[PDB]
């Protein structure tokens, strides 16, 4: 703490910069509700529950998190195998400038942190 | 400590037992898979 | 603030890349420049950007870049900040590896490119310093004389000047000032 | 055996069965070499894949370039020292824009080492079986040659082997290297004669060299016509001193 | 057979795999430090020499901060993080109080650290043990080791690695306020103490010393000799 | 004991589940791949050779872009899935640098997605192999894909069930200045070396590829070449 | 899941056999014939026919319950063999990717590209 | 680097927004001036004819979507190129996969819903255009992500002369030369250079052949 | 079961040899060995204080030790600009005496912390700082500084603590 | 109002600030020091608002220090200058309202005496010469009429004097005790203090 | 014999068509002291039987406090007792704050089975393994519950639980009939002299192990402990 984050401004954080900021940046999960709500407005419980439990069981096996991730199976079950959008052109992230210690973003995403 | 801060009041031996407790009654994040092996003996 | 010109030329097997008198003409490559204009921390952030980003496609392809896949490459990176933007205007300037063929291009802050097959010119100054370069150039002009025009349209225009002059063979790097 | 099944298991004596089982599998792939000598780097290489039907693409099949002033030999498996070398440039052009100063070469083998250390740490993953060689250059300390093991550990040589037959080369470079007194020709030399020894044609072996020249680093890859050249003299110095 | 995951207890109440990592530390290299009246000494002996290798990239002793330095002995790839570890830990702290972190303060990081790691089976614990020696804001010197189990004390001297039984009673028996007076009698103790269990000294022996407000310093091998030679004429 | 999981080292050093993805691969139908001086020739023997069978629906040769083509021996349904994300890199490499993918390139990185599930517990490598052709600056190009992530480039390569007997047929009648037709001709010679039926135009697939780009033979093409065989 | 994998050649889903066949697969492929009936479908010259066999065996049935054959869509028709339960999850999946077809491009999804899209899930 | 833990992500990036506008208003206040977009606003017309369509701008600027289908726009040059090469490409893999020429429709629908996304900080309208299976079709895009289906259309700077003679000499099932010097006249009458014309028609197109990528 | 297996006052103060002496015309006490005063919004200021205190005891009891001045007032320094820009005012001296002397600090809202040898803060206290610089010292007599105090006060124009090694006590 | 001036010679740095705070809330002695120490070589003077700038010089005073830690071995005053321009950057791009401005001075042994200048938007430049304050334009042309890569300590203590009598000249009110340093091939030898 | 593979998780059914850890974990209520509760047409009753493990130290809780109109007793394990009583706590506090009314015995125990019965379906998780008996008082008139691990809750009128427990039982069966038209006094005789029935013939029910819990109409929920139970005590006859 006070030396692994900085430069942090409370009051510059409750305040979005763009309009379009938080939409792009939870797009994902703004679709899936909508796809998830539609599903089972339409068809019931438990279509919405599968879709649910085979993304959990795909997104299990990746790499690392200091490794860039292929995600095939993931981009299959979601339709995104033959689109391609602003997300895969515009700054790649397997190119990334900046990258933290491997022990430290394991131990982050296990949330143990 | 937080007690004093929240009611500027001491905390009942019982009360700080019974918080103590609440913690290790939970395994099975954070919280171990395994039960802690020690025991505790307050007083005052 | 004074943003500062940059301008490019074309001749008989050679270029010549010019700006007035902080670093601006950044070398890319070994017959390839790079001149930018405008907010000297955006200059300094896309230089170093881009280096990276054609060191790295440079050491996983194993061989030299193209000017065009430069500008392609620029024109991606500038695109990226499409919303708040770099505030740079570059200009792009060499020859082909192989072929050693002469390229010039200008590119806005967005990314949006333009080839030309006379002259380029981009900076806080371009309604101006059309008109009198439309008129001062010539087709197929040797090296010299070359080196002459872009200096005269250069300081006609505006202190000093940088110039430099590549060829198939040799470098060749002026500074001069008015007399 | 009962505790031979992950990496996250301890021997009732302290010992890790499946790390040391990745650093037994090196010993499977192709003889690399490497000597430090008083004016330069050497880089010697076997080429395993050597028949009628295969095409000579790409620069070399066994030494890669990192950045402006290193190289890199590797020994094992190729579809994760695939990774490794991608990793490696990436860390380094990633210094370099922080600092604008070329990456030392123990930093950049720490970073390396650290994240193939990761991997025999937590459960549910299966170690890298690669080995490297790294030489180089830098302002700090020269010229410089190092080596990776699988399990993370590193460490800074005069004259090492990695892959088939270590042993035997490892012994004859202790028996015959000099203490600061190694010029390029006579390391070329002892490559050669190592190589001879523990395997001769000029069409199975890789051999590049690093040298200083005028303020900038030279990484060249040694042509076949000097490669056979060498092989000839060393053929005849040996007949000579029969 | 309750010994084959780290987190099952054994029916007389025993974590086997803690004691596994112990014994993986037991078979390391003997360290061993003395804290003295104005200084502090450490040392380790050398593996196989291996004569073409560099000395410089392996050493086991290392500099924490201006005043906290570092002894291990165990698995050499694990220390290499909680050495990173708590080089940046030093710093935050740094920037949080102002003041220079505390020994006890460090020891009970790393301590804290070593803990994290032995609380699930998805990870394996670190196989090494560590002594940490520095001085107070005070200029109180102070001695202290850790365990991969997560437990640390504060010592007088002691020693780790193998072989360590023999250094600690030689230690026990010839430990004394006669021969802590100067910083030369406690090298020479220190010495001795590692030529107990070390074959012919000089070339198998890498020590360090840090006085107060002096920063680490690293003995060569030409003042090493001759303390060697200076305790070889004392009969 | 150490032949059921994807991430165990043998005592001897070795990973068996790619052994046997391996072994899964040579049990396919046959492929040959020859590269002449002027472009690379690619066939195979096709599984569907009952009447039944609409000749529109599902074909083995697939093309990438203009001037890429590729062919797979071993399990099915593991091949539109590589195909699909090949074509979508190619895309995006377009998109990026306003310029064609070389070959090489895209071989690395359907390498790099292949090796991914060779490393992590709960999945199983891909059970094929594949086969590549290409044409950049005015050469051709010939690779070849493991299910392990490593590929090699070859000149003349024959992979599928009974393919030992067909590299050392390809090895006997090489010749390094061949044109397109005589590929072709032995292309066809070693995949009738190991056919076991009566090879007919309707039951083999061939591709070409050469500066105007990759293409697929029609039946008609094929039959004419196999007329003068 | 913390069930693990079960130890063999056969009994799980992701374990390849000394030459390289899964057989959870075959096996899911003889489960086919569990429930006993048989299809036929024929395509003309300007018309596509399916037949199957029906089986009440219980007088106590309501036999307009009982059927086989479904409409994905207006223009689409399908018919199913094997697992009930599994049949009527798979025509309820095919649907939701018509309709999601549907409103992505903005015309009808063709049968190869239904069937496509299902056996890329299946996969 | 010590200050990540988690890793990053691609797409449009937002860190010059809170410098960008405290810098404009500065630096508008001591009257200086600041780089700006490139704009290309200019007339651009289309018309359905028996059985085609006809493109038409003045100065190429009609870009290239499919064999098929074509496009013009007017606004910011590079929205306008980066968002018809990114409906290319798609349409590019679609075809791929499906293995025929593609709908109309589905490229408006396509850029109607990215223009949509974007709630029209990209601008570029759009003339839209091609023939399919169907039949002819053409449509009309605005940055907010609204279409129009129309006989004739008309947009950029010069509109009104060229919607004035589109309503004067328009009839339906109109021949390819008329109709190309309908389409003619009324762009020339927006300025008072030469014009470019793309003409797609339906006897120089095979809807019976598996797709082969194009040149 | 599925769906869970998913998810108008003047103040001063001034050290010496002898300690610390600090003087109003409120004074808030932290700790028994910590002294504080208070400037600005009222509950801001008994909020932060009460913090500071809360974790000082912490620190104390973790550490076996007393904590020091120089760390507490960069601790509430740190604590207080995160809520930077947010409306927050206070201007606090912190005093005590813990090792190498007694030591004197000032923070307050926007982030300044200055180690000085005399403050005063609050209205008329230009004039109070002018007597004090005028009569100031390092080697005195505790009655002459109480004196000095006084007069600084009535020129000013009582609260008086002084601070000594083992605590704080009030004299009037 | 601060003034922050510097001149590089052949062998040496000459760094210059003044010693008085910026408070204006509470009274205090106005001796408060300005420059910062990074390393044994490394010398950071940076002058703005204050409560940031000290949170700042303090950041990368710990960066330096724990990247000497890690490794063994300083930092250069290039890459020291290099990384500070970087994280400036990238602090100013989160706290709208931010105004630091830096001067950084110090001497390697491979290359020499350095002193780098950057601006309040993170603009790092290279020069003979910097100043920061109000007088920066007349102090910058005085130092242009008299300078030369020639000149030793003396001439520069000199010449510092003149520039100072000349802004005094120009109004002789309030300047500071003001205070100097040296940066040579042996460490930071402080100066004596110029009231003047 | 054939047990071995099929009683291990909670996840399997046995070729029987059995799951045996449910019956496991339902085998630990019989490790607790005997409860014992009943209800008239007012009035609603818990009596319990402390235990402590010696002579040096008092005698835990077996009966604890909800809210102001219900009250529990427990038999079997202890932290899972605890995370009952919090969850039941948090509940009626939720309620009442919302909708300033109180939560419903029969909502109650409806979202107790509910919350119980997930870890008996899913992996990673084991069955409760304490059995709770519920009184308390609303619109509808008294109430009495009992609650099972296997999360089966039924709605009794007098009920005991805990180990050797039968004896009680048979006793309430004999007298229930009697129960209606009774007052406090008696009840609570009642209820002890079932009690009673679990001890030894040799012991007593001493002023020591009773822990007496009354909720009614106009009263609120009382716990008496040690001299608090006296007036409840000396009307009770011999064995």
């Amino acid at each position: 703490d006070l030396l692994r984050k900085g430069f942090s401004c409370v009051k510059n954080e409750l305040l979005p910069s763009h309009p379009l900021e938080l939409s792009e940046k939870n797009f994902q999960l703004n679709q899936d509700k909508m796809n998830f709500s539609t599903l089972r407005n339409i068809q019931g419980l438990f279509a919405p529950l599968k879709l649910q439990m085979e993304f959990k069981a795909v997104q299990q096996v990746q790499r690392l998190p200091f490794l860039s991730s292929s995600n095939l199976s993931l981009d299959v079950l979601r339709g995104n195998d033959e689109t391609i959008g602003f997300e895969d052109i515009l700054n790649d992230p397997s190119q990334s400038e900046v990258m933290g210690e491997p022990h430290l973003m394991v131990e982050y995403k296990l949330g143990l942190l | 400590q937080n007690h004093w801060f929240t009611y500027n009041e001491t905390m009942t031996v019982e009360s700080v037992t019974q918080a103590v407790s609440n913690l290790a009654l939970q395994f099975g994040p954070g919280a171990m898979s395994r039960p802690f092996g020690v025991a505790l003996l307050f007083g005052g | 603030y004074n943003g500062g010109a940059v301008m490019a030329m074309k001749g008989k097997n050679c270029v010549a890349i010019a700006a007035d008198r902080f670093q601006k003409i950044f070398p890319m490559g070994d017959r390839l420049y790079i001149g930018l204009a405008g907010l000297a921390t955006d200059v300094q952030t896309v230089a170093q950007r881009l280096k990276f980003r054609l060191n790295l496609y440079e050491l996983k392809e194993g061989r030299q870049i193209k000017p065009y896949t430069l500008m392609s490459m620029v024109a991606n990176l500038l695109y990226e900040k499409r919303f708040g933007p770099y505030y740079t205007e570059p200009v792009i300037a060499g020859l082909d590896p192989k072929t050693f063929k002469p390229f010039i291009c200008s590119l806005d802050l967005i990314g949006c490119p333009m080839v030309t097959d006379d002259f380029v010119v981009s900076g806080t100054c371009a309604e101006q310093m059309y008109g009198m370069c439309e008129s001062l150039w010539e087709p197929n002009m040797d090296p010299d004389h070359l080196f002459e025009t872009i200096s005269q349209a250069m300081l006609n225009a505006v202190m000093g000047v940088i110039v430099h002059i590549i060829e198939k063979d040799k470098i060749t790097t002026r500074t001069l000032k008015a007399r | 055996r009962r505790y031979d099944s992950r990496t996250t298991i301890f021997s009732p004596e302290g010992r890790l069965y499946q790390v040391e089982y990745a650093m037994e599998a090196i010993g499977h792939a192709g003889t690399c070499l490497g000597i430090l000598a008083n004016d330069g780097v050497l880089l010697a290489a076997e080429r395993r894949n050597i028949h009628k039907l295969l095409d000579e693409v790409f620069f070399s099949e066994k030494i890669y370039k990192l950045n402006e002033d290193m190289a890199c030999s590797v020994a094992g498996i190729t579809s994760d020292a695939n990774v490794l070398t991608n990793e490696l440039r990436l860390i380094a052009q990633r210094y370099l824009l922080q600092y604008q100063e070329p990456i030392p070469c123990e930093q950049l083998v720490t970073a390396l080492c650290d994240i193939k250390q990761a991997y025999t740490q937590f459960g549910g993953k299966r170690p890298f079986g690669v080995s490297l060689l790294y030489i180089g250059w830098d302002k700090h300390y020269g010229f410089q040659l190092y080596q990776s093991d699988p399990s993370g550990n590193y460490g800074g040589w005069k004259a090492t082997c990695i892959g088939n037959n270590s042993a035997a080369a490892v012994s004859m470079l202790k028996q015959d290297y000099k203490e600061g007194e190694m010029t390029l020709k006579s390391a070329l030399a002892l490559a050669i004669k190592v190589l001879n020894k523990t395997m001769l044609s000029a069409e199975k072996v890789e051999i590049a060299t690093l040298t200083r020249e005028n303020g900038k680093t030279v990484i060249r890859v040694l042509k076949q016509k000097e490669v056979e050249q060498l092989i000839k003299k060393h053929e005849e110095e040996e007949a000579k001193a029969e | 057979s309750y010994d084959r995951a780290i987190t099952v207890f054994s029916p007389d109440g025993h974590l086997f795999q803690v004691e596994y990592a112990q014994e993986a530390v037991k078979k390391g290299s003997t360290a061993v430090g003395v804290r003295g009246r104005d200084i502090v000494v450490l040392g380790v002996e050398k593996k196989s020499v291996a004569k073409l290798q560099d000395e410089r990239t392996v050493r086991k002793i290392c500099a924490l901060d201006d005043n906290v330095c570092m002894a291990f002995a165990g698995l050499t790839a694990d220390a290499r993080i909680v050495i990173n570890r708590a080089r940046v830990e030093c710093q935050s702290h740094r920037l949080t109080v102002e003041d220079p972190v505390t020994v006890e303060y460090i020891t009970r990081y790393i301590a804290s650290l070593k803990q994290r790691y032995t609380q699930s089976n998805g990870r394996r614990p670190f196989g090494i043990s560590a002594l940490i020696v520095g001085f107070d804001f005070d200029g109180t010197p102070r001695l202290y080791q850790t365990d991969p189990s997560g437990t640390y004390h504060a010592w007088k001297a002691n020693a780790i690695g193998r072989g360590a039984k023999s250094v600690r009673e030689f230690l026990e028996k010839n430990y004394t306020d006669e021969a802590i007076e100067t910083d030369d009698l406690t090298i020479k103790l220190v010495i001795k103490a590692l030529l107990e269990v070390v074959q012919s000294g000089g070339k198998n022996i890498e020590l360090a010393v840090m006085r107060r407000d002096q920063s680490l310093k690293i003995l060569n091998p030409e003042e090493i000799e001759k303390y060697v030679a200076e305790i070889e004429k004392e009969k | 004991g150490y032949s059921f999981s994807l991430t165990t080292f043998s005592p001897s050093g070795k990973l068996v589940q790619i052994e046997y993805a391996l072994a899964a691969v040579a049990g396919g139908a046959p492929s040959v791949g020859i590269k002449a001086a002027n472009g690379v020739v690619l066939a195979t023997e096709k599984k569907q050779k009952s009447i039944l069978y609409d000749e529109r629906s599902v074909h083995k040769v697939e093309p990438i872009t203009k001037h890429i083509g590729l062919v797979y021996s071993g399990m099915g349904p593991d091949y539109r899935v590589l195909v699909h994300r090949a074509r979508k890199l190619a895309q995006q490499y377009y998109l990026v640098y306003q310029e064609p993918i070389p070959t090489a390139q895209l071989v690395q990185r359907v390498a790099s997605v292949m090796q991914e599930y060779t490393q992590s517990g709960g999945v199983r490598p891909f059970g094929v192999s594949l086969l590549i052709c290409g044409w950049n600056e005015g050469r051709p190009y010939l690779f070849q894909s493991d299910p392990s992530g490593a590929y090699f480039a070859w000149k003349a390569t024959a992979m599928g069930k009974n393919y030992v007997n067909g590299k050392t047929f390809l090895e006997k009648r090489y010749n390094e200045d061949l044109e397109l037709e005589d590929a072709i001709h032995t292309a066809i010679l070693t995949l009738k070396e190991s056919f076991e039926g009566q090879m007919t135009e309707d039951n083999i697939e061939v591709g070409i590829c050469n500066e105007a780009g990759f293409r697929r033979l029609t039946p008609t093409e094929v039959k004419d070449y196999l007329a003068a065989i | 899941m913390s069930r693990g994998s079960s130890a063999g050649f056969d009994r799980h889903i992701t374990i390849f056999s000394p030459e390289g066949r899964l057989y959870q697969v075959e096996y899911a492929f003889k489960a086919i014939n569990q429930g006993g009936l048989t299809s036929v479908a024929v395509r003309g010259k300007d018309c596509a026919v399916i037949v199957t066999q029906k089986k009440v065996p219980d007088k106590l049935l309501d036999s307009s319950t009982v059927t086989h054959l479904f409409k994905i869509t207006e223009n689409i028709g399908c018919v199913m063999t094997g697992m009930t339960a599994d049949s009527r999850s798979q025509v309820q999946r095919a649907r939701y990717e018509a309709a999601n077809w549907k409103y992505k491009y903005g015309y009808e999804i063709p049968v190869d590209m239904l069937c496509k899209r299902i056996a890329d899930i299946s996969q | 680097a010590v200050s990540v833990y988690a890793p990053p992500v691609g797409g449009f990036s937002f860190d010059n927004c809170r410098r960008n506008a405290v810098l404009e208003a500065d630096f508008a206040k001591r009257g200086y001036k600041l780089p700006k977009v490139r704009k290309t606003g200019t007339t651009i017309a289309g018309v359905v004819y028996k059985d085609g369509i006809v493109l038409g701008a003045d100065t190429s600027k009609i870009h290239f979507i499919s064999p098929n289908i074509y496009c013009c726009g007017a606004g910011t040059a590079a929205d306008t190129d980066m968002t018809t090469q990114l409906i290319s490409s798609n349409l590019e893999l679609h075809s791929l996969s499906t293995g025929r020429l593609p709908r109309v429709v589905t490229a408006n629908r396509m850029l109607k819903q990215m223009l949509f996304r974007y709630q029209g900080y990209i601008g570029a309208a759009l003339v839209l255009g091609g023939v399919d299976v169907t039949g002819p079709h053409l449509y009309s895009i605005y940055p907010h992500g609204s279409t129009d289906k129309l006989p004739y259309v008309t947009m950029g700077s010069g509109s009104l002369a060229a919607m004035a003679v589109f309503e004067d000499k328009f009839r339906p099932d109109m021949e390819e030369e008329e109709a190309k010097n309908l389409v003619s006249e009324a762009i020339a009458a927006g300025i008072f250079s030469n014009i470019d014309l793309c003409v797609i028609s339906k006897n120089k197109l095979d809807f019976l052949r598996p797709y082969t990528v194009p040149n | 079961a599925l769906a869970s297996v998913l998810e108008g006052t003047t103040t001063l103060a001034f050290k010496f040899r002898h300690g610390v002496i600090v003087a109003a015309d409120k004074v808030i006490e932290i700790n028994p060995y910590l002294l504080g005063t208070m400037a600005g919004g009222a509950a801001d200021c008994s909020f932060w204080e009460r913090l500071l205190a809360r974790q000082c005891r912490i620190y104390e009891l973790r550490n076996k030790e007393r904590i020091s001045v120089a760390a507490a007032s960069k601790l509430l320094a740190n604590m207080v600009y995160q809520y930077k820009g947010m409306g927050l005012s206070m201007g606090t001296m912190i005093c005590g005496w813990d090792k190498r002397g007694p030591g004197l600090y000032y923070v307050d809202s926007e982030g300044n912390r200055i180690s000085g040898a005399t403050f005063s803060v609050g209205s008329g206290s230009v004039y109070a700082y002018g007597v004090m610089d005028r009569g100031y010292s390092y080697d005195l007599e505790v009655e002459q500084a109480y004196d000095l105090a006084r007069r600084a006060i009535y020129q000013a124009t009582v609260n008086l603590y002084h601070v000594r090694e083992d605590g704080w006590i009030r004299v009037s | 109002m601060e003034y922050l001036i510097g001149i590089q010679g052949p062998d040496y740095v000459l760094v210059a600030s003044d010693r008085v705070a910026a408070s204006n809330i509470v009274q205090m002695k106005d001796d408060h020091d300005k420059m910062f120490k990074m390393s044994e070589k490394i010398l950071l003077l940076c002058v703005g608002e204050a409560g940031d700038t000290v949170q700042f010089a303090e950041y990368i005073q710990k960066n330096v220090q724990l990247y000497k830690m890690r490794n063994g071995y300083e930092l250069s005053p290039t890459a020291a200058a290099n990384f500070t321009r970087r994280n400036l950057a990238d602090c100013l791009r989160s706290r709208t309202p931010y105004h630091v401005n830096l001067l950084l001075a110090g001497y390697d042994e491979h290359e020499g005496p350095a002193l780098y200048y950057m601006d309040y938007l993170a603009a790092l430049a290279k020069a003979p010469f910097a100043a920061h304050g109000y007088g920066a334009f007349l102090t910058l042309s005085i130092l242009d009429r008299y300078y030369t890569p020639t000149i030793s300590r003396e001439r520069a203590v000199e010449l510092l004097r003149k520039c100072l009598e000349e802004l005094q000249k120009r109004f002789i009110l309030n300047l500071p005790t003001f205070s100097v340093r040296i940066i040579d091939k042996n460490g930071i030898h402080d100066l004596d203090n110029i009231s003047f | 014999m054939f047990r071995n593979q099929y009683d291990n998780d909670v996840t399997v059914w046995s070729p029987q068509g059995r799951i045996h850890q449910i019956e496991y974990a339902m085998e630990a209520v019989k490790q607790g002291s005997a409860t014992v509760g009943l209800k008239s047409k007012t009035h609603a009753v818990l009596v319990a039987l402390k235990r402590a493990q010696s002579e040096l130290a008092a005698h835990q809780k077996k009966i604890l406090h909800v809210d102001n109109h219900i009250g529990i007793s427990i038999a079997g394990l202890t932290a899972d007792a605890r995370l009952l009583c919090n969850f039941m706590r948090q509940e009626c506090l939720d309620s009442r704050f919302v909708f300033d009314r109180p939560l419903p015995v029969s909502r109650l125990v409806s979202l107790i089975g509910s919350k119980t019965q997930i870890p008996t379906q899913r992996y990673g998780r084991r069955p409760y393994g304490v059995g709770l008996l519920i009184a308390g008082y609303d619109d509808m008139g008294p109430h009495i519950f009992q609650t099972c691990p296997s999360a089966n809750y039924f709605d009794c009128r007098a009920m005991s639980i805990g180990a050797r427990s039968q004896s009680a039982r048979t006793y309430l069966e004999r007298h229930m009939s009697e129960f209606m038209e009774c007052n406090l006094n008696e009840l609570v005789k009642h209820g002890l002299r079932a009690l009673r029935e679990t001890l030894p013939a040799e012991q007593d029910l001493t002023t020591k192990n009773v822990s007496i819990g009354i909720v009614g109409k106009d009263l609120e929920f009382t716990i008496y402990d040690d001299d608090d139970v006296s007036p409840f005590l000396e009307g009770l006859e011999e064995r």
